[PDB]
């Protein structure tokens, strides 16, 4: 009389579908997802610092837009700009609007810092009913606009040099009247031009009277650049008419501060992670939720589903039925 | 799996196995009973559990970075930026689908290889106090009470005990 023993091993009743080499679907005793396919809905304020634009995109918050006015001197890991927002200052645009909007977001601030310029011969502080600010009209926060005074426009040259050790972001503009009448009006120069200049680069942009589109009471335009200056270097300002001028500088960091576009709530949680489509979890390595990331994410593929097998495979004994 | 024992040799697994992966089924004069292995079992999890964490492991971390939607029609630049966005996914989607099919390949055959060492390592205690029936079962040729198939499995079995027993109902 002797005695068997077999060796064996587990199964279990629900089993789970994995890839492999060899096949596209096999049987296995238990898998675990490597793709976050959900979100909460919701951007976590938690533990990056998030600013609600609201109804203001980040240069209209720059630019000093009334309504953007609590956003003066703000800052931020990550901007959001909201599909809701819109502009309600004087009619503007931005050559290479996506640069000076990266460059800022990159920057992370809005700190302002007022510079003494002086405009010999000129009216300051220009306003219109298009940018509203109380009961009377107004103009953007940090830009400066300049007209006649009497009769005459001078030949405007200052200059100011960058003696710390930071770089200076001066924001400007030039304005671009509807008719001949209204350039002479303000100007008095038939056409005018401004130069902003530092040692290595310059830029001279010439306006250009025409109709534009009626937005918010006037079919004129504003166009808005951009001139860094280093430390050590120097801004020179030389216009005979249409000059927007600066007020002072924003101050530049570098760092990890970004911007990006979600209608999302922000909620009260901590999340490493920030999608458009809310806060994620990034305990596994991908995600399917969205190419645009923030933070300490999943690397975006597009798979929905990737089970890694965490079991042998599962081999139910041989049913009779 | 490489080693076919798992989905080889051994005709299934045992849903009936709760508190463990590999281990031991017997009939003897005493009855039937069952028991789990635990140095295999930990030996696959650990390894599984070593690639887990290995897989998991956060690595990326990005802030600012290009812009992938566009509400205007650019041309030559948007192209680009479009591209190389759409080329980065298409290798990171590769990269992920290789990954699991080779981990998870190679997960079913180290836990087909598990369940071999067991097998292997048993038959060695047996020495010649037992026959491989073929389907992952030995047949002892001798009386083992409850005692000694607990030697066997945890891992005290002397061999010369049975020797002389088991050799004689091998061969007559
Ligand atoms: C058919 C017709 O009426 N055509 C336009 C005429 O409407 C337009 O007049 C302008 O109307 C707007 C409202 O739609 C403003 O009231 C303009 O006045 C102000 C302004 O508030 O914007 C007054 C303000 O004091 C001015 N500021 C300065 C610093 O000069 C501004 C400013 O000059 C203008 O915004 C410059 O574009 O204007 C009122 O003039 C005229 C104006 O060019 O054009 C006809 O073709
Ligand atoms: C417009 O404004 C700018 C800046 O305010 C003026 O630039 C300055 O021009 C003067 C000469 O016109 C330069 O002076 C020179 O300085 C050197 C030493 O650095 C000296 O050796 C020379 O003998 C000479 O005097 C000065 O460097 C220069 N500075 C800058 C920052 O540009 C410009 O003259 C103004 N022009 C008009 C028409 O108003
Ligand atoms: C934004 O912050 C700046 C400082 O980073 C403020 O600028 C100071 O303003 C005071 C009061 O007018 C001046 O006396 C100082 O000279 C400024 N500081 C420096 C370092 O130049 C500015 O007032 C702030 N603005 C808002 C709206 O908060
Ligand atoms: C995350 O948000 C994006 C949109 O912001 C969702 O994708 C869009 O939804 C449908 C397809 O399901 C399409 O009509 C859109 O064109 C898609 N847009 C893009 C850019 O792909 C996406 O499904 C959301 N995912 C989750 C998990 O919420
Ligand atoms: C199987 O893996 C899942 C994750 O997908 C986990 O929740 C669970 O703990 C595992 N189950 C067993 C029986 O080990």
């Amino acid at each position: 009389p002797g005695a068997t023993l077999c060796l064996g091993h587990h199964a279990v009743p629900n089993g789970t579908l994995v890839k492999t080499i060899t096949d596209d679907q096999i049987e296995v005793t238990n898998a675990t997802e490597l793709v976050q396919s959900s979100s909460t809905g919701k951007i976590c304020n938690n533990p990056h610092r998030i600013l609600d634009g609201i109804d203001c995109t980040l240069i209209d918050a720059l630019l000093g837009d009334p309504h953007c006015d609590v956003f003066q001197n703000e800052t931020w890991d990550l901007f959001v700009e909201r599909s809701k927002a819109f502009s309600n200052c004087y009619p503007y645009d931005v050559p290479d609007y996506a640069s000076l909007r990266s460059l800022v977001a990159s920057s992370g601030t809005l700190e302002f810092i007022t510079e003494g310029f002086t405009w010999t011969g000129v009216t300051q502080n220009g306003g219109s009913n298009a940018c509203k600010r109380g009961p009377g009209s107004g103009f953007f926060s940090r830009l400066n606009w300049l007209t006649k005074s009497g009769s005459t426009y001078p030949v405007l040259n200052v200059t100011m040099p960058n003696n710390d050790n930071f770089d200076k972001l001066y924001i400007w503009g030039v304005h671009h009247p509807s008719t001949n009448q209204e350039q002479t009006s303000l100007y008095v120069q038939a056409s005018g031009r401004v130069t902003v200049s530092t040692r290595r680069s310059q830029q001279t942009i010439i306006p250009n009277i025409g109709s534009r589109p009626w937005v918010r009471l006037s079919s004129s335009r504003i166009s808005i650049y951009w001139t860094i200056v280093k430390p050590g270097d120097v801004l020179v300002i030389n216009s005979n008419g249409n000059l927007i001028a600066p007020r002072g500088y924003f101050k530049m960091r570098t760092g990890k501060s970004s911007i990006m576009r979600s209608d999302a709530p922000i909620d009260t949680c901590i999340s490493e992670c920030i999608t458009p489509n809310g806060s994620i979890p990034n305990d596994k390595p991908f995600q399917n939720v969205n190419k645009i990331t923030y933070g300490a994410c999943p690397k975006y593929v597009k798979q929905n589903t990737l089970k890694l097998a965490t079991g042998m495979r599962n081999v139910p004994e041989k049913q009779t039925r | 799996g490489l080693f076919g024992a798992i989905a080889g040799f051994i005709e299934n697994g045992w849903e009936g196995m709760i508190d463990g992966w590999y281990g031991f089924r017997h009939q003897n004069s005493e009855g039937t009973g069952q028991a789990a292995d635990l140095k295999s079992t930990q030996a696959a999890i650990d390894q599984i559990n070593g690639k887990l964490n290995r897989v998991i492991e956060k690595t990326n971390e990005k802030f600012h970075q290009i812009e992938k939607e566009f509400s205007e029609v650019e041309g030559r630049i948007q192209d680009l930026e479009k591209y190389v966005e759409d080329t980065k996914i298409d290798l990171w989607s590769y990269n992920a689908e290789l990954l699991v099919a080779l981990e998870n390949q190679h997960t079913i055959d180290l836990t087909d290889s598990e369940m071999n060492k067991l097998f292997e390592k048993t038959g060695r205690q047996l020495r010649e106090n037992a026959e491989d029936m073929g389907n992952g079962c030995f047949k002892i040729y001798h009386k083992c009470d409850n005692a000694c198939i607990e030697s066997i499995r945890n891992g005290t079995y002397d061999h010369d005990v049975y020797r002389d027993e088991a050799l004689n109902n091998r061969f007559q």
